[PDB]
């Protein structure tokens, strides 16, 4: 049906451009939110993390 | 070995006084004096927990220390304790402990304080005027500067 | 929209627009209709182009998917605008992650 | 790729090095003299930090020994921020500076790409105009 | 051949040298004093890093010996990033700069 | 050699006491005292697993150590153990171990701790704030920074 | 840790001698290599002229 | 709203912080009951030790 074809095309396009998407999202986060991309170790121990 | 009397008997055996390797027998007041010396030395080492901790149990004020009370030391601490006891009670019998006994006592004391020194080698927390950098997402919780120590 | 695309191209490397038609009764451009260029934020993750397109302008692409992230009141506004059932909450692939501890 | 993708490693290294040197500055003990407790026994108030005395008195004699040896005074060495950290901070800053160039106007290729985007927008707008 | 083929060796060497020096920066223990456990017995809290004391007290006497020898204090020599690494980094950067010319 | 009695008898043979090379015979209580001293020395060396590991087995609390109990040492550890035992028990018999015995004991202890020092010389993992480079393809898995130690 | 603790005593001897610490000398790239690199690069530069 | 000028926004909330006399002035201007003291989400914090 139409639903299956649309989702198949979307999945193919999403998987084809996955890594470029991730790199661009990391670039946006790095240049807009913070330069410390520490999702896990940020909470393990509180240590100084400068933003220069 | 298992009680304070054993720590005294082994210490005397090391000095060559009152040991069955020389057919010499023991005096009860030698036991009493050496147990008192051991109690004093252990108390001086401990300093109410501010010094070396060896697991030694001190007799209460009501009951004076006796030969039969268990020392409570760890199995790795008995050697140092009785070697130092022998070193301390050597001048009692007009004798000087040999170089080997002194070296063994020093090595044993070093090994006793090794673990305590490792445990007490704890760094101080961050200062009270240190800022928590912008990389910490807890900064959003108004935690811009560190807690004081 | 142009400035957003420029900033994303400088930072992320990709930006996008979208041209939609609308009906304007007062002061229309022509035929009681106007054309506007609204922006698309995070075009890297919100615009999914065809994988077979080999052109920068993506004119070879025969299909494109745009993911919309909208709040609740935005969802009822969208449903009213496009004549949808606001009761049935939609769902799709999440273009964004939760790496930052957003509230 | 944009312009901030290839500077990520240098910037991260710069931030890490600066954070490490800030930690060195903060948590390193300061420079204070090394004193035996009996060298300053009874003279503790002299070395508090006040400026009310013109001397720094030390004990000379010990009971169960001769005079105090009084070896030359040692002070805790000052924090340094090792020159490895400084040199790599400089190297990372130089690296980000070199890579942070869109090519050198410098924004010309990014300008021509925007021009092609404008051309595509014009084509789409012409189609929509012809249709509505 | 283009322009990035002939600079590959110098660029790879530059990356490797920078990575090695970053490893030296991160994993090398910092400069801290060398203390015997009996030199600071009971004085451990003085060398934590706090600034609540004006002295640095050390033990003077030992039980089964004379006074403590108190040899002059030893510290780690600070990490260096050996000048071999720095000089070869400079040489590699110079090499890529010279070869990176299409004319 | 094969049991704690052997280690004690060898130790004494090295010291020149209770060996058939001089027609001297063994005293059972000397065996007991030397076994106790060996147990204390081995426990101090072990330091509850934080020190040198030699494979020595310690008698349980219920059963005191016996002469016939197997030591469990490796074939390359017996020499150092009985040389150190002789050095430790030399002051017991009013004797000082010769320079050769002391040197052999030091060399044996060094050799025993060589393998443990090599095994324990393990570097620590990268710092928690050390960033993983772009050269690692695992960066795409959002592992931009190293795991904490 | 704020310290670097060392053992002081040995069993079958006095205290540890603790001779001053030695470190592996850093790699140098001997100045012979650097000077000859400079000399060679210069030689190629001088001969690389068609006029 | 996805626009810098916020023209896409269909609603906006403005929080007014005013003194007591300001409260009676506002009530008189907008024909409100000054007796019923209003309350809302507090836009500002008290991190500084203001009197």
């Amino acid at each position: 049906n139409r639903l299956e074809s649309i989702l198949s095309r979307f999945d193919a396009d999403w998987t084809a451009s996955d890594e470029a998407r991730r790199e661009a999202k990391n670039d946006l986060f790095f240049s807009r939110v913070s330069q410390w991309d520490d999702w896990l170790s940020q909470y393990t121990t509180l240590q100084y993390r400068g933003q220069f | 070995i298992k009680t304070k009397g054993d720590l005294v008997r082994a210490a005397l055996r090391k000095l060559g006084v009152a040991s069955d390797a020389t057919l010499t027998d023991v005096e009860p007041q030698s036991m009493q004096d050496a147990v008192d010396d051991l109690e004093a030395m252990m108390a001086e080492w401990y300093q109410d927990g501010k010094g070396i901790i060896t697991g030694y149990v001190f007799s209460d004020d009501e009951n004076p220390p006796a030969e039969g009370d268990d020392h409570g030391l760890r199995s790795s601490a008995v050697s140092a304790v009785f070697h130092n006891l022998a070193c301390r009670i050597a001048p009692d019998y007009a004798l000087e402990a040999t170089a080997k006994i002194i070296a063994t006592a020093k090595y044993g004391k070093e090994l006793l304080y090794k673990q305590t020194a490792i445990s007490r080698a704890k760094r101080a927390p961050y200062p009270s005027r240190m800022p928590t950098g912008s990389g910490n997402s807890f900064a959003n919780l108004n935690e811009w500067h560190y807690f004081p120590g | 929209a142009v400035n957003i695309a420029v900033r994303e191209q400088i930072e992320a490397g990709v930006g996008a627009w979208r041209l939609v038609t609308d009906y304007e009764d007062q002061s229309p451009t022509s035929n009681n209709q106007v054309i506007r260029r609204e922006p698309i934020h995070s075009a890297c993750s919100h615009v999914i182009w065809d994988s077979n397109s080999k052109l920068m302008d993506k004119s070879d692409a025969r299909h494109c998917t745009v993911i919309h992230s909208m709040s609740q009141n935005g969802w009822e506004d969208f449903a009213e605008k496009y004549d949808l059932d606001a009761d049935d909450i939609p769902s799709f692939q999440n273009p964004n992650d939760w790496v930052f501890p957003w509230l | 790729e944009g312009v901030v993708r290839l500077t990520k490693d240098g910037q991260r290294l710069r931030n890490m090095i600066m954070s490490f040197n800030a930690d060195i500055v903060a948590r390193t003990p300061k420079k204070k003299p090394f004193f035996w407790p009996e060298q300053i026994a009874g003279f503790e108030h002299m070395y508090d930090g006040n400026d009310d005395y013109p001397y720094y008195l030390l004990n000379r004699t010990d009971e169960n020994s001769g005079d105090l040896p009084t070896q030359p005074l040692a002070y805790y060495e000052n924090p340094e921020v090792p020159q490895a950290n400084a040199y790599m901070l400089e190297a990372a800053t130089s690296a980000v500076k070199e890579v942070a160039t869109l090519g050198v106007l410098e924004t010309y290729v990014f300008q021509d790409n925007l021009a092609t985007a404008m051309r595509r927008d014009g084509e789409i707008y012409q189609s929509i105009v012809n249709d509505i």
